RNA sequence: AAUGCCGGUAUGAGUAGCGAAAGAGGGGUGAGAAUCCCCUCCACCGAAUGCCUAAGGUUUCCUGAGGAAGGCUCGUCCGC
RNA sequence: CUCAACGAGAGACUCGGUGAAAUUAUAGUACCUGUGAAGAUGCAGGUUACCCGCGACAGGACGGAAAGACCCCGUGGAGC
RNA sequence: GCACCUCGAUGUCGGCUCAUCGCAUCCUGGGGCUGUAGUCGGUCCCAAGGGUUGGGCUGUUCGCCCAUUAAAGCGGUACGCGAGCUGGGUUCAGAACGUCGUGAGACAGUUCGGUCCCUAUCCGUCGCGGGCGCAGGAAAUUUGAGAGGAGCUGUCCUUAG
RNA sequence: GGAUAAGUGCUGAAAGCAUCUAAGCAUGAAGCCCCCCUCAAGAUGAGAUUUCCCAUUCCGCAAGGAAGUAAGAUCCCUGAA
């Protein structure tokens, strides 16, 4: 497999081919440098580790530092596995670019999405609304939390609490076009995550 | 996004008027800090208005500055002393016209003070 | 709504280990001292770095 | 006035080979191994037991129609949540917690039970990384 | 009966 | 050991509440000021939230000091 | 409502000041299946679980508040 | 049916919200026998993974009807759930109709109207923190023992009239 | 994909035949265990890889205890994706 790691910059629209108008969303992604490369023998399993977004300096650390110094590259913001490419097509400190990707294939795009703090059950949930009149004292509440006789409410009761933050994955996402001068990669749909935050778009999983 | 200090929004502009008239006066004011925060970009695009110098900046101007004395024994009205005194002061600086120096917490509520001055 | 039975001595020691306040961010100030908290003006001499601006 | 140990106790380390031996009658013995019921320092509040490592867990063997017919369960804290598999399943995968679940089952429960828990080693066969400690084999008495 | 009516 | 009587002290707990409805700034007093005094804006009632006059209360009215307790916070202020 | 989504204010949240009440055998107070005065946090067998908090919900503690009002008894009473 | 537990209180119907569990399976999946020519069927097996509706009438569950659907399944959980919600009916104090009673009054006969309190201590659940451990102190990247989520299907065209 | 339920079987004797079974092999369901997604070493069984910091001072003859610090982090401040 292959893919890449990058930041969302916001959404667009484009025509393509024929009058059909298509959303897209624009992902800056490149340069992406190869900086450790796993293997079974050692580490037990075949993986690489992508650097994305490099930093000043005064920002990096000098375990930082020194774990960069192997792939001759700058410090790096945003370091995540990639599992499991087809190894090894790939030494350490090799740039990975968006030419990998075709404007035509078929990617799994993954992201942490938009925090919504802490929030009801009729949010959260998608639980349904009490009348607001006939009497009605009641709407907006989670519900009752069982029966009577287990004596104890079930592990799995849906209640209110802080929503997003979690890693979401779309699934066969599909890319518009390629962009290897400004490094953009233009995708098919809607990506979860708020503005300038990390993007990790991978080959789907195919047939 | 601003701060709503609590108050209702007409509240609110009246509080804000009264502050930044009040700074724009007595050029040395003590509030709490988040009051300052709201306050000081405020008084910093009242001084831009003032910079202007024109008609239609000193008429957008006094939909915002209330009706007290600036200077005494001179009738001089606040809406005169930003177009007389503070731009002729900031022709120079562009932007930055205010600065908040914290001070400690207040006895009675424990609010934490601030410092606003014009510079 | 009602408390089935009291708190005994030990849990309520308890729940009053967090109840605790913090030591502020006291620091040296250059002028007089002792001491300042850190950003604000000091109350002593009324100098922040490092003008008497009261 | 008798005799009870304690931070005195010396203890060795066995192997137990699982061949031919059913799941079953070796485990008991394992578990007195573990207990100390064959040394005549037992002390029951202090683990006069010694170590043990069981090798060839996958050659483990049981009588009748146990292997389709006798259950794992596994159940959660969720309502519905009674995961089971046979024991063939469990001794193809990885046999080494049928053989913990064996001993966990047959030891006392409590804090010396899971003291004691810690000194038994199941492994796959036929090697195990316990050579530095130089254990001896330990012949089943039946 | 038992209607719950405490007051 | 009476859902006993009286007195003292806990739990809940630093929790609920602090009782409709506009305050802001600059000076002053003072050991101590978001709450007291002065000034300037802003706001509210205005067939009243204005004026007086019964019933009723009875000193609560004024001046000078004071702040213990009472102001559901503070208090240099008050119908204390 | 289908079918709910935003916006404003007060409480709720944080900090400063002040600060109760119902209740309370002691309590280091998990779950399943049984047992038991026949419906278990405390019993038995097993399965899980590092210590201490904060914000929420209310399934249980046959929760609290009222010596059940229904039914029955009293060789009780009262009104008609 | 009995009266074992509760009368120094275990709130009782029907709906709303939230669900969970067992198949004696309504559909979907795989089969046997058919008096199964094919479609549609009948009966009996294996299978709970998922889904099993919008109304008119009545307080109603139930039931009848209208229009769909792949089907509109039976039950348990204090006939699940009122310290989560409503009181339309039962089930107070008022007033009538019919009947019984001389009468005061009575009627699982009817109708009109009729106060539903609680600031969560503990266990449970949903989220978020602070410590300590993991035989040196750290910054990152991670394998996965285990756990949770998802799991449904219609119609049309070819093969092919 | 793997082992399967009901079924369909192959080769076959107890019982010279016959036979789905008592040994050995299959095929077979929206059931199961994975492949799809997510949390996951407090998994006290606390795992693994990469890269920094270094091995001071004073007591305690041993165990150990105090002060300063390196790598690094925090108090305090500007803010929100």
């Amino acid at each position: 497999t292959k893919g890449i790691l990058g930041r969302k910059i916001g959404m667009t629209q484009v025509f393509a081919e024929n009058g059909d108008l298509i959303p897209v969303t624009v992902i800056e992604a490149a340069p992406n440098v190869v900086l450790q490369k796993k293997t079974a023998e050692n580490d037990g399993y075949e993986a690489i580790q992508l650097g994305f977004d490099d930093k000043r300096e005064k920002l990096s650390n000098k375990p930082e530092k020194g774990h960069v110094a192997k792939a001759e590259t700058a410090p790096k913001r945003f370091v995540k596995e990639l599992r499991g490419v087809e190894m090894d097509a790939y030494e350490v400190g090799q740039e990975v670019k968006v030419e990998i990707f075709s404007a035509g294939e078929i990617v799994d795009v993954t992201g942490v999405s938009k925090g919504k703090g802490f929030q009801g059950a009729i949010k959260r949930h998608g639980q349904s609304r009490g009348p607001m009149s006939h009497g009605s004292r009641y709407h907006r509440r989670p519900g009752s939390m069982g029966p009577v006789d287990p004596n104890r409410v079930f592990k799995g009761k849906l209640l209110p609490g802080r929503m997003g933050g979690e890693q979401i994955t779309v699934q066969n996402l599909e890319i518009v076009k390629v962009d290897a001068e400004r490094n953009l990669l233009l995708i098919k749909g809607n990506v979860p995550g708020a503005k300038k935050s990390l993007i990790t778009v991978k080959s789907a999983v195919k047939s | 996004s601003y701060r709503k200090l609590g108050r209702t929004s007409a509240q609110r502009k009246a509080m804000l008027r009264d502050l930044t008239t009040d700074l724009i006066i007595n050029e040395r004011i003590e509030t709490t800090e988040t009051r300052a925060k709201e306050l000081r970009s405020v008084v910093e695009k009242m001084i831009t208005l003032g910079k202007r110098g024109d008609l239609h900046a000193r008429r957008q101007a006094a939909a915002y500055i209330r009706n007290e004395v600036a200077n005494e024994e001179n009738n001089q009205d606040a809406l005169q002393k930003l177009f007389s005194d503070i731009a002729t002061r900031y022709e120079e600086r562009q932007g930055g016209y205010t600065r908040i120096m914290k001070l400690g917490p207040r006895r009675g509520d424990g609010a934490p003070m601030a410092i606003i001055e014009l510079v | 709504a009602v408390p089935f039975r009291r708190t005994s001595k030990m849990k309520k020691r308890l729940r009053r280990t967090h109840f605790k306040l913090n030591v502020p961010g006291m620091t040296e100030c250059p002028s007089c001292g002792e001491m300042k908290l850190s950003h604000r003006v000091c109350k002593a001499c009324g100098s922040y770095n490092g003008k008497d601006i009261n | 006035t008798p005799m009870a140990n304690a931070s005195t106790i010396e203890r060795k380390w066995l192997v137990v080979d699982a061949a031919g031996k059913t799941l079953g009658r070796l485990s008991s013995e394992v578990a007195a191994i573990l207990r100390g019921k064959h040394k005549p320092t037992y002390t029951p509040h202090v683990d006069t037991g010694d170590h043990v490592i069981i090798i060839n867990a996958e050659k483990i063997e049981l009588t009748g129609k146990k292997l389709t017919d006798k259950i794992y369960y596994r159940h959660t804290q969720h309502p519905g949540g009674l995961k089971s598999r046979t024991a063939l399943e469990m001794r193809t995968n990885y046999p080494e917690k049928m053989l913990e679940l064996a001993i966990k089952g047959m030891l006392p429960k409590g804090s010396l039970g899971r003291q004691m828990f810690k000194k038994l080693n199941v492994y796959r066969g036929s090697e195990h990384p316990h050579e530095a400690q130089k254990p001896e084999v330990y012949e089943l008495r039946g | 009966a038992a209607a719950a009516a405490a007051a």
